[PDB]
């Protein structure tokens, strides 16, 4: 869900606005 | 090529506070038709 | 008579291999154990294979063994039916013998086969039902409850109308009529289980694929009298590819995890990709020889190698095994082919994972630094390991990491001042000479 991570619209941004938790980082 | 790039976004409300670290990756170009095209960061040595 | 004679010990060898056969029964030596139970003659030891079934179930020290053994059973069944035959006979008569008895605990022992049984169609649902009619015509109600836990999984697949019927009729024992307590929690147990859907009285020893096991569903009710053959068990007296030298599987996939590498900005990203992937734990090991042959083409360290790797071994164990089993590959092995130029590079990417203890202090106990067991470039591999020791941690730092590793490979004590000689030689040649006042001390009492 858009917790408060991501684009506000990927209408202007020329991205799809895809967004994917980072497995790197958890401890 | 630069913007084949997994941009690092982390919680603007959050971030203008203190340095969150990497925890989400916005996309940063895409295609239907996966390709990973290699960027030029990789290719120039750093200046360290 | 030697006739007479020599059936006999026939008989007794007949008799004492099948009674070590049921004592050993268990899962995975069912078909070993059916294997050398049918190069016996279970045909002339008909009931004899059938006592040594029926006295090791009701010994009390099983009901455990119980579904292993009824799948020896349907062994035999599907074999020969003429062995079920008999064997689902005496167990009707042991159940109407012992409930007119009310040997309860006998009883237990008895429905628990006769249940398995019939999840392995080896007696019919006909036998079974009539049995919960004889039990719900009493109370019987500590039976009946681990009957239909097993059983009824089955029971409801095969006769939902009638068995319906018997929840119905069993529903009423609890709700419109009183009951004794220690009893009352197990039935309305069976109707926790119910919801539960049955799924912890359906696991047992299915070998028999439902055509390998020939259908002899033996139709007999608990109504009849059933002969009773004791007597067979009685001693009698018969007057009767292309090889693959190319790994081209292999390229493919080190060619994937370059891309990946060579796709991300930062080290966080890289690493990302490659946990997205899901590398299988085989693979995992020559992943990380690939992080380290690409990060000795970039001819300069580079931070991006460190903090990707970091964040390997952080996310999951097996990840800090695979590095942990690279570093001594590395060292033991891929040094002789190594120039000083990647020598500096990977001097300087161990030396950030051991001072920011991704990999322990313990794994320097390998390194060992004598003349016999030690490269050239071996030594030039210490020389840049050590100076990012010093570098990142600091010389007083390092000295307390190296005190708690006891290692012996730098540091002789025991003995050996040839090496102890070596050691200092070698460490004072790096500019580190501060840690080496331990082995000063130890050299001149040895003068």
């Amino acid at each position: 869900s858009y917790n408060g991570i991501g684009l506000k619209s990927a209408k202007g941004s020329s991205t799809s606005g895809h967004v994917q938790r980072s497995l790197a980082s958890n401890n | 090529s630069a913007s084949h790039i997994l941009i690092p976004a982390s919680d603007l409300s959050w971030s203008k506070q203190t340095d969150t670290g990497i925890t989400h990756f916005r996309a940063g170009m895409t295609h239907e038709d996966e390709k990973l095209i290699p960027t030029i960061f990789r290719y120039i040595t750093t200046w360290e | 008579d030697e006739d007479i004679k020599f059936q006999r010990e026939n008989w007794e060898m007949i008799r004492s291999h099948v009674s070590p056969i049921i004592s050993n029964l268990t899962m995975d030596n069912l078909q070993e154990s059916h294997r050398d139970l049918f190069q016996v003659n279970i045909l002339i030891g008909r009931n004899i294979i059938c006592k040594n079934v029926v006295d090791f179930t009701l010994n009390k020290q099983n009901g455990r063994l119980i579904p292993a053994l009824s799948a020896l059973i349907a062994l035999l069944n599907s074999d020969i039916p003429d062995i079920g035959e008999t064997l689902a006979k005496e167990l009707m008569l042991m159940f109407v013998q012992q409930f007119n008895r009310k040997d309860y605990v006998s009883c237990g022992n008895i429905l628990q086969c006769l249940s398995i049984l019939f999840l392995y169609d080896v007696i019919h649902e006909i036998v079974i039902l009539q049995i919960l009619l004889l039990l719900l015509e009493k109370n019987s109600l500590r039976l009946v409850i681990a009957v239909m836990k097993i059983c009824g999984w089955k029971l409801a697949l095969v006769s939902k109308k009638t068995h319906d019927m018997i929840w119905e009729k069993l529903r009423y024992i609890l709700q419109t009529q009183e009951l004794s307590s220690t009893l009352r929690e197990s039935l309305e147990t069976l109707f926790e289980i119910r919801q539960k859907d049955y799924k912890s009285g359906s696991q047992g020893l299915f070998i028999l694929d439902p055509t390998s096991y020939t259908v002899h569903t033996h139709s007999y009710i608990v109504s009849d009298e059933d002969e009773a053959n004791k007597e067979l068990g009685n001693f009698e007296k018969c007057e009767n590819q292309i090889y693959d030298m190319t790994s081209t599987n292999d390229v493919e996939f080190k060619k994937k995890i370059y891309l990946v590498l060579k796709s991300s900005l930062s080290g966080d990203e890289a690493a990302h990709k490659l946990l997205k992937l899901k590398i299988a734990n085989n693979l995992k090991k020559s992943v990380v020889d690939i992080i380290i042959k690409s990060s000795l083409q970039e001819s300069t360290f580079s931070k991006f190698y460190s903090i990707l790797s970091e964040r390997m071994i952080t996310f999951h164990r097996s990840w800090q095994t695979a590095y942990n089993e690279t570093f001594e590959q590395n060292y033991t092995q891929d040094i002789e082919d190594y120039e000083t130029d990647q020598l500096r590079i990977l001097g300087k990417f161990w030396g950030h994972l051991i001072s920011y203890e991704f990999l322990p202090m313990d794994c320097l106990k390998i390194i060992k630094l004598t003349e016999e067991e030690s490269c050239p470039q071996g030594r030039i591999f210490i020389k840049f390991l050590f100076q990012e020791l010093v570098n990142e941690l600091g010389l007083d730092e390092l000295q307390l990491r190296l005190n708690s590793s006891k290692l012996d490979g730098m540091f002789p004590l025991e003995g050996d001042a040839e090496h102890i000689r070596y050691s200092i030689n070698f460490f004072t040649a790096i500019g580190l000479g501060l840690l080496t006042e331990d082995m000063r001390s130890r050299l001149t009492i040895i003068q």
